């Protein structure tokens, strides 16, 4: 490959703190490249923030972000920077750095992106959805009241990939996330094999395993 | 039939910016990577085209414009710049499509006690049209009295020597510049990448 | 300042058929230096960086399949995927680079069109552990159905309830081309024990008549 | 490098006129300006006149202004100093100098140290 860009780790910040994320270009020919920043908020479009030519740090802001962020670059380490002075709740999104070897050029190189989230973390409560009777039945875990995403859930640690649907989290009026994770199994197996959901919430570093089974 | 970019960038003699040199490139294969993978250039700004995609693009004519200016003025070799170089010596159009490539030439183009061989136009009545080349040496009327080819108070020679010494601040050191323009007309596209 | 709007917003096409996406700009994006239009086409799948498919309106990018094709001039452009495939399902953004600031379109979703499949509905009464938090959630699950278009109404004690339910839908399964929905009704433990019958009524194009699935509190 | 060779020095009567030449050979394309200087026995070398090679615009020290004319033929690469109304205080060795330095301000050639210098030509002005 000519050029690949690498971006800073995902950031767990709280309102008022400042943050300066990075994007380091790996490759020969970096002098040609202009690094651009793109903002994409959960579920929403791409928003072009600005672009910088690290040669002489010529930067252009979009009117939507002039004076709201600053874009540095350190040419000597092929790095471009996106900095805030005081993160707003507004600012929770994924930030892509994107390269094209020119201005008025398509952006042909994209980093993995860095997700920044501006609020205090809370662990998920895990509640079982036990089945009832017939043919083949459904059962699941309710992962409720947590911040921020993601939360992951596996079943018997991945011994069940067959018939699994984990739902996209919906932020409640609570300002906390909630989602359900369900799986469909033959009514045969409900009383033989036990089904345990393994939920990881890494931002609160809590990993919970609730077994589901019918009650009287 | 390799493009003679070597002739252009590695040249022993570079033109004065006021009387800038133009090479028209045609009938050759252009390996652009030899420029952009080089560590030799300090400025490499491309407008409306990407050097990485030129390697499999054909053009009817590519123009290589070369000259010497001081470090501080490299930033005036861009579309929509103003200043002595932009306004009176070498003028890019707003919608320029090409690359601006420059390097410090202090090791070649400076000497102890100063190199004065390199000129620029200091005075002119009006701004250059884009890619205009003006080699007039008419006396410039700076005051309210007509000069009619005689120098005096407010009646000056329009050109001046740069003063390049090795100890100079980087701002005042000599830079060699090449500008590549790309032309794509309804005629044989004779300037092609290796692919 | 240029602004781009795509049509349509969303799009469903069956395997093997063609999808096309318009992208109209406020002002023309043609360089005269080289008779090229400065507009491009990006594909983004969930949890992936945007991928460049087309630049100069009509030139394909390396490692992009043949079926992807960009066209248009001046103000109107289109990106047409002949022979839609599984691994084409994503959001498509058009973008100009004629001038800074660079600007994108709103984006366009493409998905697989499919024979209607009725949902298999199940209802989950609240956890008994959850009822110790002081909170009770009733969830209704619509499993393996197309299209997504489906109305779920909660009827607590044979009374229609509004706006204390929330829905979430899986993105289309890659292999059967189906969705699954979960309508979750939350109320307090206090209000939970004020009513006894909890019912979930589903109208979908795949069901000749609304399927209700109910339960009585603690039975 | 350029070589400068002056001629035209000799004995002349006060009030008469005398024209010095300086022929330039070698890398002549470099010539931006030519200057005349003079050195009277044991006294400082003193700026007389300068001519910009382009346009032929001239600058003189106050000591000779209104008496001396500097001129040049470009094709012949020769600069001339026309010494009119010769005075006793003009008796000196006269030197031509060449520079490839271009200043926009002609008066600076009065203070500029030049690149190459002639051998000098003796002018001796006779009484009355």
């Amino acid at each position: 490959t000519q050029m690949q860009l690498v971006q800073s780790g995902t950031e767990v910040k709280k309102p008022g703190e400042s943050l300066k994320i990075s994007c380091k270009g790996s490759g020969y020919g970096f002098i040609t490249y202009w690094i651009g920043w793109v903002r994409q908020m959960p579920g929403k479009g791409l928003e072009w923030m600005g672009i910088i030519y690290p040669g002489d740090s010529e930067t252009r802001y979009s009117p939507s972000f002039q004076g709201q962020v600053t874009i540095s670059a350190d040419k000597s380490i092929n790095t471009a920077y996106l900095q805030w002075s005081s993160l707003k709740a507004s600012d929770t999104a994924i930030y892509y750095c994107a390269g094209g070897s020119g201005i008025s050029t398509p952006m042909d190189v994209w980093g993995q992106g860095t997700t920044v989230t501006v609020a205090s973390t809370k662990g998920p409560s895990v509640f079982p959805l036990a089945p009832s009777s017939g043919g083949t039945a459904a059962l699941g875990c309710l992962v409720k009241d947590y911040f921020p995403e993601p939360v992951t859930v596996s079943w018997n640690s991945g011994a069940l990939t067959s018939g699994v649907h984990t739902f996209p989290a919906v932020l409640q009026s609570s300002g906390l996330y909630s989602l359900s994770s369900v799986v469909t199994v033959p009514s045969s197996s409900l009383g033989t094999q036990t089904y345990i959901c393994n939920v990881n919430h890494k931002p609160s570093n809590t990993k919970v395993d609730k077994k589901v089974e019918p009650k009287s | 039939n390799l493009c003679p970019f070597g002739e252009v960038f590695n040249a022993t003699r570079f033109a004065s910016v006021y009387a800038w040199n133009r090479k028209r490139i045609s009938n050759c294969v252009a390996d652009y990577s030899v420029l952009y993978n080089s560590a030799s250039f300090s400025t490499f700004k491309c407008y409306g085209v990407s050097p990485t995609k030129l390697n499999d693009l054909c053009f009817t004519n590519v123009y290589a414009d070369s000259f010497v200016i001081r470090g501080d003025e490299v930033r005036q070799i861009a579309p929509g710049q103003t200043g002595k170089i932009a306004d009176y010596n070498y003028k890019l159009p707003d919608d320029f499509t090409g690359c601006v490539i420059a390097w410090n030439s202090n090791n070649l183009d400076s000497k102890v006690g100063g190199n004065y061989n390199y000129l620029y136009r200091l005075f002119r009545k009006s701004n250059l049209k884009p890619f205009e080349r003006d080699i007039s040496t008419e006396i410039y009327q700076a005051g309210s009295t007509p000069c009619n080819g005689v120098e005096g108070f407010n009646c000056y020679f329009p050109l001046q020597s740069y003063g390049f010494q090795p100890t100079n601040g980087v701002g005042y050191q000599p830079y060699r510049v090449v500008v590549l323009s790309f032309e794509l007309l309804h005629a044989p596209a004779t300037v092609c990448g290796p692919k | 300042d240029i602004q781009l709007t795509q049509s349509p917003d969303s799009l469903a096409v069956s395997l093997g058929e063609r999808a096309t996406i318009n992208c109209k700009s406020s002002q023309s994006v043609l360089y005269s230096s080289i008779n090229k239009n400065y507009l491009a086409w990006y594909q983004q799948k969930p949890g992936q960086p945007p991928k460049l498919l087309i630049y100069w309106a009509s030139t394909r990018e390396s490692g992009v399949p043949d079926r992807f094709s960009g066209s248009g001039s001046g103000t109107d452009f289109t990106l047409t995927i002949s022979s839609l495939q599984a691994e084409d399902v994503a959001v498509y953004y058009c973008q100009q680079y004629y001038s800074t600031p660079y600007t994108f379109g709103q984006g366009t979703k493409v998905e697989i069109k499919r024979t209607v499949a009725a949902p298999s509905v199940f209802i989950f009464p609240p956890s008994d552990e959850q009822l110790k938090s002081g909170t009770a959630s009733v969830v209704c699950l619509l499993n393996n159905f197309y299209p997504r278009e489906a109305k779920v109404q909660w009827k607590v004690d044979n009374a229609l309830q509004s706006g204390n339910s929330q829905e979430s839908v899986t993105e289309q399964d890659s292999k059967d081309s189906t969705y699954s929905l979960s309508s979750t009704l939350t109320l307090s433990k206090a209000d939970y024990e004020k009513h006894k019958v909890y019912a979930c009524e589903v109208t979908h194009q795949g069901l000749s008549s609304p399927v209700t699935k109910s339960f009585n509190r603690g039975e | 490098q350029v070589q400068l060779v002056e001629s035209g020095g000799g004995l002349m009567q006060a009030g008469g006129s005398l024209r010095l030449s300086c022929a330039v050979s070698g890398r002549t394309f470099s010539t931006a300006a030519m200057g005349w200087f003079r050195q009277a026995p044991g006294k400082e070398r003193e700026f007389v006149a300068a001519i910009r090679w382009s346009g032929g615009s001239a600058y003189y020290a106050d000591s000779v202004k209104g008496r001396f004319t500097i001129s040049r033929d470009k094709a012949k690469n020769t600069v001339y100093l026309q010494m009119n109304s010769l005075k006793y205080e003009d008796t000196a060795v006269y030197y031509c100098a060449q520079t490839h330095y271009v200043s926009y301000l002609l008066s600076d050639y009065a203070t500029w140290p030049y690149d190459y210098w002639g051998q000098g030509t003796q002018v001796t002005v006779s009484s009355k």
